[PDB]
């Protein structure tokens, strides 16, 4: 599993280096839907490059070969860049929904100035669930397992009681989700209603499109992340039922999503020509 | 009308002189002004004012 | 009628004894000479600033400043040194064309859809005067002298201006299509332009007569530089082609075309000795060619829209373009 | 010395003039207004304004429209259209009842429209479509000395179109021939870039304005929807 893992670090380390020197580099890139881009890319690579590696050295030598510190450190990492990665994709669908319902003040909402505030704000906002409640032992578990993981220095699990695993589940995964669902909904509605319009004005002379491109969206983050957040309850209401490789599986196939952004909000034409100016 | 025919007229008659001598001359001028042409051979850095 | 029978007998004579004047090609005289080699070029400045695209530039006599004007409705006076604003001056109609700066260095003019050419006091800036009288949008207008001023516009008409009365002199007939561009001598005694109908001519600023007509072209004429030597000049047409035309032999001598480029010319510039002509495309970049090889020695990539202004400064250090992209750059 | 900091100081100011400008520029919309001589050109604007260059500024909702009507220059050749690449749409004003008049004028219009639409500067540009003089029309076509068959051959062989009257059929056949004449050169030469749009209007109409509000709303929505991969 050690080639498969490289290879997953490479892919995951690779297109988000690409993105984010390509639209560093030119200025016909520099858009205001763009740092929306760029602060996922971010948090990506932020992710692969620190907390898959870690991850993958502890599940192969089963045994954690750092101290207590670093293990905390490294487990905040985790959670803040799995919130800062999520909050970044409900932004954007927000602001597609605000561009296409309302193209008259499109314009004048979105200023420049106004997205880095909100991209401060979606930041802190991640950091504020991740290291705050994990550097301090609020979310420490009880059961005699917990503390004898806690005291030993050379091992540590995820442990956890249910108001941290409820309340970060909501504040992550669940929130986020409803909002998207709805904005897309109505973008879904207004892209029939013109569809419609043009084949009853001009159709006797010359929803695919629309349907496939929604599927791809929802559906990748979707089948990602909805399993591990479900799980995630599940383990804390019921005692016993949910084994410790199922909970690692689903972890790390959520891990996977932040190697297919670039696949997916990338695919316009002007990327495609930065990408063929330089590295080819 | 008539005006086409005596502008015609007007620039028919004007001293030519062959094609070789004129490319000779403008050859001539281009290697005479040759050495004051910072584009085409680069100044030093040092006098470059843009740099 | 009979006349135009008879004017065609003029032509043919015309043709005639500008075939016998060809002794030989400017090619084949210019073979032994060495060539100047690859040329290139780096961006040095960067200009921001304008909202909207950029049709006209014109360097300053001092190589120091220069002006600009974009469909924003502003003209903006940079300090290409210190890349910092000096200027900012708004105008009553948004759509201009042309834009010049006096050899004085005291006034700015403009102009464009609107058929006024206003001027601009800038060491009293408010309008000065406004000059009317053509009947079409303007296209280019060159300070001759600080008092007087010359302009071309799109009603198939050049005519020269009286700064002061604000009353046309002189006014030059004879073209069929739009007058696009003028280029004036060194000594200001003698100017060319270039219409729509594929012809440049000749023109006497004193006398106002017609003196010469070339018709090399085949189609619009959209640029004119004229040699530094004051016997030549160049033009740039739609068909993808330049050419170097003569005053005193009376035909071109050299073509400077390629096969792989389809696109317009826009822009035309010579060099301070003359060796290296510079022509703006369609391309979204500019060309370097060789005067005396038409052979293409580089190319200036870099704009993200087609490029619409070129010019050289005075002592030749540097040389600026303008594009639709909103943005100026000087490369060295 | 003291000299680059005034300098600074004059281009601190600029910027922040320039970038209070900056708003007010984007915020305004353009549109162009092309048409043919004696289709009217003039009334439109006057009526919808009251609710060589001339500049009509009128506001929907809070929202501002800036219209241009070049007059000045009259010639077949337009040297001067490619700086209007940049405009939101493009207003043709045509007269429709002028099919039976010689210098044929309805023959040139669509010359025109097609030039029009086939530029290369003007290839991602919509064009709002104005039939005026429905009524003349109208009247022409009520016991008539002439018909369209004898100056459109292909009157012959036509169909009413999901037409809705309001009439007699033969006003409205003649009015769907007369639009479907422009929809066929529209349909055929671009693929989603740019769609004309058709009307018709007369001297006694106020939702001109409307009109154009809505079109323009439509065009931007559908340039954003295109833009996003979703239409
Ligand atoms: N019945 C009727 N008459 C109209 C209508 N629109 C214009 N007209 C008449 O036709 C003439 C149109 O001329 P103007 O609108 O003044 O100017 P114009 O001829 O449109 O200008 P160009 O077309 O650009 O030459 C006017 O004198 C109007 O009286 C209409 O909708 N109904
Ligand atoms: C061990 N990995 C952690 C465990 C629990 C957790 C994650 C991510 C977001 C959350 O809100 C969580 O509660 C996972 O990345």
């Amino acid at each position: 599993m050690g080639i498969v893992m490289s290879l997953i670090v490479l892919a995951i380390v690779f297109g988000n280096v690409l993105v984010i020197t390509a639209i560093a580099k030119f200025e016909r890139l520099q858009t205001v839907t763009n740092y929306f881009i760029t602060s996922l890319a971010c948090a990506d690579l932020v992710m692969g490059l620190a907390v898959v590696p870690f991850g993958a050295a502890h599940i192969l030598t089963k045994t954690w070969t750092f101290g207590n510190f670093w293990c905390e450190f490294w487990t905040s990492i985790d959670v803040l860049c799995v919130t800062a990665s999520i909050e970044t994709l409900c932004v954007i669908a927000v602001d597609r929904y605000f561009a296409i319902t309302s193209p008259f003040k499109y314009q004048s909402l979105l200023t420049k100035n106004k997205a880095r505030v909100i991209i401060l704000m979606v930041w802190i906002v991640s950091g504020l669930t991740s290291f705050l409640p994990i550097q301090m032992h609020w979310y420490r578990a009880t059961h005699q397992e917990a503390i004898n993981c806690y005291a030993e220095e050379t091992c540590c699990d995820f442990f956890t009681n249910q108001a941290y695993a409820i309340a970060s589940s909501i504040v992550s995964f669940y929130v986020p989700l409803v909002i998207m669902v709805f904005v897309y909904s109505r973008v879904f509605q207004e892209a029939k209603r013109q569809l419609q319009k043009i084949d009853k004005s001009e159709g006797r002379f010359h929803e695919h499109k629309a349907l496939k491109t929604l599927g791809i969206i929802m559906g990748t983050f979707t089948l990602c992340w909805l399993p591990f957040f479900i799980v995630n309850i599940v383990h804390v209401i019921q005692d016993n039922l949910i084994r410790k490789e199922v909970y690692i599986l689903l972890n790390w196939i959520g891990y996977v999503n932040s190697g297919f952004n670039p696949l997916i909000y990338c695919r316009s034409p002007d990327f495609r020509i930065a990408f063929q100016e330089l590295l080819c | 009308a008539r005006k086409l025919v005596e502008q015609l007229k007007m620039e028919a008659n004007i001293d030519r002189i062959k094609v070789s001598k004129a490319a000779a001359d403008l050859m001539a001028y281009c290697e005479a002004h040759a050495k004051e042409d910072p584009l085409l051979t680069p100044v030093p850095a040092s006098e470059n004012p843009f740099r | 009628d009979q006349l135009r029978q008879e004017a065609e007998q003029l032509k043919n004579q015309i043709r005639d004894a500008r075939k016998a004047c060809a002794d030989a090609t400017l090619s084949q005289i210019t073979n032994n000479i060495d060539p100047v080699g690859r040329i290139q070029m780096r961006t040095r400045r960067t200009l921001r600033g304008h909202l909207a695209k950029i049709y006209a530039m014109h360097w300053g006599t001092d190589s120091r400043l220069l002006v600009s004007a974009s469909q924003d409705g502003k003209l903006i006076i940079w300090d290409s040194y210190t890349t910092n604003k000096v200027h900012a001056i708004p105008l009553r109609s948004s759509w201009v064309m042309t834009c010049a700066y006096a050899p004085s260095g005291n006034y700015v003019a403009c102009g464009g859809l609107d058929n006024i050419c206003s001027i601009y006091n800038l060491k009293t800036v408010r309008v000065s005067r406004e000059l009317a009288g053509h009947t079409g949008y303007l296209s280019c207008c060159r300070f001759l002298d600080d008092n007087q001023i010359v302009t071309s516009s799109g009603d198939t008409t050049c005519a020269l201006w009286d700064i002061e009365t604000g009353q046309q002199t002189t006014t030059f007939t004879g073209h069929t299509g739009d007058v696009m561009s003028l280029s004036l001598a060194p000594d200001t005694r003698l100017f060319v332009s270039g219409a729509c109908d594929a012809s440049a001519k000749l023109w006497d600023v004193r006398e106002g007569m017609c003196r010469q007509t070339f018709t090399g072209h085949e189609s619009d004429i959209n640029a004119i530089c004229f040699f530094p030597n004051g016997n030549a000049f160049a033009t740039g047409s739609d068909d993808a082609t330049c050419r170097l035309f003569d005053l005193r032999a009376d035909q071109e001598l050299m073509t400077y075309s390629h096969d792989n480029i389809i696109c317009g010319i826009t822009s035309v510039s010579f060099s301070k000795s003359g060796r290296l002509l510079l022509a703006g495309y369609d391309d979204f970049n500019c060309n370097v060619w060789d005067a005396l090889k038409a052979d293409r020695a580089g190319v200036l990539a870099g704009h993200d829209n087609r490029v619409s202004c070129l010019g050289v400064t005075d002592d030749g250090m540097a040389v600026a373009t303008g594009s639709w992209d909103s943005f100026l750059k000087i490369w060295n | 010395r003291n000299e680059e900091k005034a300098q600074r100081e004059a281009n601190k100011k600029i910027e922040k003039q320039l970038q209070k400008d900056k708003q007010v520029y984007r915020a305004t919309h353009r549109l162009l207004l092309l048409g043919a001589g004696e289709s009217g050109k003039s009334t439109i604007v006057k009526q919808m304004r009251i609710l060589g260059i001339f500049e009509t500024k009128f506001q929907v909702d809070k929202v501002n429209f800036h219209m241009f009507d070049v007059g000045g220059q009259r010639d077949e050749r337009r040297k001067w259209i490619q700086c209007f690449n940049d405009v939101t749409a493009i207003i043709f004003v045509v007269a429709s009842s002028s099919y039976n008049m010689v210098i044929n004028r309805l023959q040139e219009a669509l010359n025109l429209f097609k030039s029009i639409w086939n530029n290369r500067w003007l290839r991602t540009i919509s064009v709002i479509l104005f039939l005026n003089k429905q009524d003349l029309l109208a009247e022409k076509v009520l016991a008539g000395k002439s018909k369209i068959e004898d100056y459109f051959p292909e009157f012959a062989r036509y169909t009413t179109p999901d037409a809705t009257p309001e009439e007699d059929p033969r006003v409205t056949r003649a009015k769907y021939f007369i639009r479907d004449e422009f929809l066929r050169i529209s349909t055929a030469s671009g693929d989603g870039r740019h769609y004309c749009y058709p009307h018709f209007t007369c001297a006694v109409d106020t939702e001109n304005i409307r009109r154009v509000f809505n079109d323009c709303r439509d065009i931007i929505q559908r340039m954003h929807l295109r833009q996003y991969e979703l239409l």
